[PDB]
Parts: structure tokens; C-alpha cells; sequence
């Protein structure tokens, strides 16, 4: 079968449950409260149409590395459109993706990665090294 | 036996 | 909560970056990716991720990954200006990592010095939570303050001298050549039970809640009852000595001269199994209520399986006598009068790591404690060493005796999470005996 859902874009999309009911948020209106077609107030056509690419695609697996080397305002996009939606495996694949941007070490280095200006005064700073040493 | 080692001695 | 309790206090506004925008619940759910390592630096980026960085439940689970089960809850305090919301769990984890590190590059800071025993030595060494009990062939015990360093009580009664010892805190117990056991009250240092049984020497003894199983060189094993002094049973079977015993509440597991390890059901003074292989004397035990391990004077261990009495598995590759062993989540480790020590699996028989290289003892090992991280080792050349037990290379010497040499020598260790005891000496005389105490604690 197949199920109608629509972005907050005002733009509807055509889906095969069960890729749809990868979704549990868009699952339970479904079976539970019976949208004929969902509305997804959250989610703009842009993002939806990408999260449905996801899911009809289904330790970060080759695929959803090159499927996320979007840029940070889309990687943002999923993370929540992941979670309103709530789908633990795109949230998890996402959300990862952003960690490891991070594992790298250095503070200085992690800035230059996601902006940050170093807020920290002359006293503060030097606290904060001395609590978070290796 | 090896040197660093012990045991009490024999008694009987 | 906590994590918003300081952002409404602190007030950290307008940051361009991609977490500091995301709601709270998210961000977590992200640094949760992270290993401690990052974490800490993640926390140096800006005070905005240095709050998130802090809270409290992302540590509690990466204390479990290190094994912490218990939040240091720290000095208190007339505060700096803005205040901060510590996190128990971090701090904790945070600690350890000090610990640890202090160990492995601290920087060893001098040793209390606990004189006793003169020109005798040291046959066994107890370590319980800030109390140090040594054993001696001068025919006594002290008990000592791992905080202080002095000598708490000296337990005089035995006739012989004593060469096994157990305790668990404030029951001490010894096993001496008078044919007796003892048991102790370690705080007024006062005999409360003398066990006979025995004809010859008190060799070895094992001790599991109320009960202590001995060993001794008349081939037999007793198990008495430590509260009310008698003896329960009389295990009757070997042919030689009992050198070594295990006892974990169920079996009694034996090692004899006669080249025989022995399993019993104590209540029914029943021998179960008789396991045959060793083809010399032996030496060390190690029970995990599954396996039985035994080290013989033959350079093999065997493994065994304690409900058939089947031979698991032969490790060889020692060449002498192994004297100690310890085993811990079927991760045994081995001292040899070969100078070596071994790391094995004794579920798969592999030999992870022998402790040799250009560090190496350059005679027998003679004790030897390890945990998840290190082998701490004693020998008869004066020093005691740190070894990474994951790679199984040497990092360095503990305790280098001036007079290693020419007799010096460290007869056993016993290492807390914080400190380690040696037990130290000499046959000649270029060594007063003693107890070394390294403290390896850091300040918080």
C-alpha cells in the first residue's frame, strides 16, 4: 500500500508504509489517530524529502557517511527532523557524525570547527585547564 | 631453591 | 535540571555554533558519542560547552565503563565568583585518571619506612583497608597503620614461627611451625582461638566468611570454624605436604608435594577429585569456583575443569618454578622463579604477554598483584616493577632496594587502589626488614 503525508511546506508526499513506519512519530498517527494525510508541521518538504531517501535506504555505515557530507545547516535539519519524527536510527547516525567532528582534541581546534568565540577570562580559562587536564 | 624464596625448616 | 539550573545563573548568550543551538536534551544525546578524553577537552571550548560537558548523568555511565560505582563528593567552601555545579561522577572519573596516572609517571614520593621483624623475615603480608598485617619467622605478627606507619599491636603466642596468614577486617589469622593456627582480634591483639589438629606445620591456609581451611605438611587439611575455634573437618588424602589451598565456600581445592591437586567437599570430608598430571611437586593454587589452577615445580600450570576433573589446558613455556599466581576473570597471571611473569587466558590457553625485555627481573619473581591497567611485581633483585598489563611492556621501578645486589631483596606486595606495601629484607645483613608504604593517592 501507500500513505500521503504533508511538510509544513504545504507540499505532500507519496510513501509506501513501513518506510514511513520507520517513523514512529508519523507510525502512531497512522495506526493510531488516523491522518489521512499527516502533517508534519515540523518537517519542510526539503528535509522530509530527505529523510525519505533515508529511509527507503533501510560504527557509521559507508553510505550514510556520504549520505550526511552535507553541511552543518542540513546535518542540524536531520538531527531534529530525526528526533520529532523520531527515528533512533537517523538521530544516531546524525548525532554521531557530529561527535566525531569533535574527537580530535585541542579546544582551540574545536572552535575553528564550530565557530565559538573562547568566552573564558584570564582566571577562568586557566581553571578550566587545570580541571580538565590529562 | 631459588634464592628470594622460603619455606620453614624441615622439622623432623 | 542542574545543567538548566546553571544556565539561568551563569547566563552564557549568543553562541554561533551548532550545539550551543540545539536543544539541551540533543546536545547530550551528542557528547554522549564522545570518550572521556574528548569530553575534557569538548569542555574547555567555551563556558556554554563547558556546563553541557558537566552533566552529571553522562558521567555516571562513563564511570561504569571504567568501573567507579561510587561519586566522589569533594572539599567544600568559601567559592569563586560565579559559581559552578560539579559534577560527583566526573569528579570521580577524574580522579581515578590521576591515580592512574600517578602510578604509571607520578613521581615516586619517599615511602614510610615500618621497621619490625629484625633480622628475621617476612612470610606473609596482609593488606585490609588501612590496616597492614606482617607475618614472621620470629614467631610474631605486627599489625600496622597503612596511614600512620606505626605498629598498632604485635601478636605474641606462637611457639614457631609463622608462615600463613589470612584476614578480613579485624579477624586475623595465623598458621605457624608450632602446629597451631591462631585467631587474632587485630585491634586489641588479643588470641581468641588456638586450633589443634595439626602434628606438623601450619603451611598455607585459605579463609571464606566464617570458615579457614589449612594446609599443612602432616598431608592433611582442616577446616575450622573461626567464631567458635573448633574444627569442623579433616580432609585425609595426600600423600605429601599441602603446600597451597583455595576455598570458596563450597569445594576445598589442594596442592601437595605429591604432585596431586585435590578437590573435596568439605561437609562430607569427601575427596571428589584427585587431578593428575603435574609430573613434580606444587606450589600455587588459584579457584574461581569454576576452574581450579595450579603451578608446579615441573615450570607447567594446568587448568582444570572443577566439576569433571578433566585437564583444560597445559601452559607452558616458564622454566622454572612457579611460585605465584593470580587469577581474575579467567586473566591469570603468573610469577616465576624464571624471572618472567606471564599473562594468560586460561579460557582460550593463550599466553597474552610475558613480562620480560630489558627491564626484566634478573631473578625470581617473588609476589605479584595486577588489575585491569597493571602487573605490580616483587623480586629477589631488590626492586619492585610496573608493567602496562594491556601491552605488556615494562614502565618502571617502583622500588630500586640500594642494596638489591648484594641481598636485598622484596619478599611480597600488596596493592590497594592507592598504595602498595613490601615487604622488604635480607638473608645477609644489608638489609634491616621492614614494610615500604608508597602512597600513589592524589590530592582532592
Amino acid at each position: 500500500p501507500s500513505i500521503k503525508l504533508q511538510s509544513s511546506d504545504g507540499e505532500i508526499f507519496e510513501v509506501d508504509v513501513e518506510i514511513a513506519k520507520q517513523s514512529v512519530t508519523i507510525k502512531t498517527m497512522l495506526e493510531d489517530l488516523g491522518m489521512d494525510p499527516v502533517p508534519l508541521p515540523n518537517v519542510n518538504a526539503a528535509i522530509l524529502k530527505k529523510v525519505i531517501q533515508w529511509c527507503t535506504h533501510h560504527d557509521i555505515p559507508v553510505w550514510d557517511q556520504e549520505f550526511l557530507k552535507v553541511d552543518q545547516g542540513t546535518l542540524f535539519e536531520l538531527i531534529l527532523a530525526a528526533n520529532y519524527l523520531d527515528i533512533k536510527g537517523l538521530l544516531d547516525v546524525t548525532c554521531k557524525t557530529v561527535a566525531n567532528m569533535i574527537k580530535g582534541k585541542t579546544p582551540e581546534e574545536i572552535r575553528k570547527t564550530f565557530n565559538i568565540k573562547n568566552d573564558f577570562t584570564e582566571e577562568e580559562e586557566a581553571q578550566v585547564r587545570k580541571e580538565n587536564q590529562w | 631453591l631459588p634464592s628470594g624464596l622460603l619455606t620453614p625448616p624441615q622439622s623432623g | 535540571t542542574q545543567v538548566k539550573h546553571m544556565m539561568q545563573v551563569i547566563e552564557p548568550q549568543f553562541q554561533r555554533d551548532f550545539i550551543s543551538l540545539l536543544p539541551k536534551e540533543l546536545a547530550l544525546y551528542v557528547l554522549s558519542f564522545l570518550e572521556p578524553k574528548d569530553l575534557l577537552q569538548a569542555a574547555q571550548t567555551c563556558r556554554y560547552w563547558r556546563i553541557l560537558a558537566e552533566d552529571n548523568l553522562l558521567w555516571r555511565e562513563k564511570c561504569k565503563e571504567e568501573g567507579i560505582d561510587e561519586p566522589l563528593h569533594i572539599k567544600r567552601r568559601k567559592v569563586i565568583k560565579p559559581g559552578f555545579i560539579h559534577s560527583p561522577w566526573k569528579s570521580a572519573y577524574i580522579r581515578q585518571h590521576r591515580i592512574d596516572t600517578n602510578w604509571r609517571r607520578g613521581e615516586l614520593k619517599s615511602p614510610k619506612v615500618l621497621k619490625g621483624h629484625d633480622d628475621h623475615v617476612i612470610t606473609c603480608l596482609q593488606f585490609c583497608g588501612n590496616r597492614i598485617v606482617s607475618g614472621s619467622d620470629d614467631n610474631t605478627l605486627k599489625v600496622w597503620s597503612a596511614v600512620t606507619g606505626k605498629c598498632l599491636r604485635t601478636l605474641v603466642g606462637h611457639t614457631g614461627g609463622v608462615w600463613s596468614s589470612q584476614m578480613r577486617d579485624n579477624i586475623i589469622i595465623s598458621g605457624s611451625t608450632d602446629r597451631t593456627l591462631k585467631v587474632w582480634n587485630a585491634e586489641t591483639g588479643e588470641c581468641i582461638h588456638t586450633l589443634y589438629g595439626h602434628t606438623s606445620t601450619v603451611r598455607c591456609m585459605h579463609l571464606h566468611e566464617k570458615r579457614v581451611v589449612s594446609g599443612s605438611r602432616d598431608a592433611t587439611l582442616r577446616v575450622w570454624d573461626i567464631e567458635t575455634g573448633q574444627c569442623l573437618h579433616v580432609l585425609m588424602g595426600h600423600v605429601a605436604a599441602v603446600r597451597c589451598v583455595q576455598y570458596d565456600g563450597r569445594r576445598v581445592v589442594s596442592g601437595a608435594y605429591d604432585f596431586m591437586v585435590k578437590v573435596w567437599d568439605p561437609e562430607t570430608e569427601t575427596c571428589l577429585h584427585t587431578l593428575q598430571g603435574h609430573t613434580n611437586r606444587v606450589y600455587s593454587l588459584q579457584f574461581d569456583g569454576i576452574h581450579v589452577v595450579s603451578g608446579s615445580l615441573d615450570t607447567s600450570i594446568r587448568v582444570w575443569d572443577v566439576e569433571t576433573g578433566n585437564c583444560i589446558h597445559t601452559l607452558t613455556g616458564h622454566q622454572s618454578l612457579t611460585s605465584g599466581m593470580e587469577l581474575k576473570d579467567n586473566i591469570l597471571v603468573s610469577g616465576n622463579a624464571d624471572s618472567t611473569v606471564k599473562i594468560w587466558d586460561i579460557k582460550t590457553g593463550q599466553c597474552l604477554q610475558t613480562l620480560q625485555g630489558p627491564n626484566k627481573h634478573q631473578s625470581a619473581v617473588t609476589c605479584l598483584q595486577f588489575n585491569k591497567n597493571f602487573v605490580i611485581t616483587s623480586s629477589d633483585d631488590g626492586t619492585v616493577k610496573l608493567w602496562d598489563l594491556k601491552t605488556g611492556e615494562f614502565i618502571r621501578n617502583l622500588v630500586t632496594l640500594e642494596s638489591g645486589g648484594s641481598g636485598g631483596v622484596v619478599w611480597r606486595i600488596r596493592a590497594s587502589n592507592t598504595k602498595l606495601v613490601c615487604a622488604v629484607g635480607s638473608r645477609n645483613g644489608t638489609e634491616e626488614t621492614k614494610l615500604l608504604v608508597l602512597d600513589f593517592d592524589v590530592d582532592m
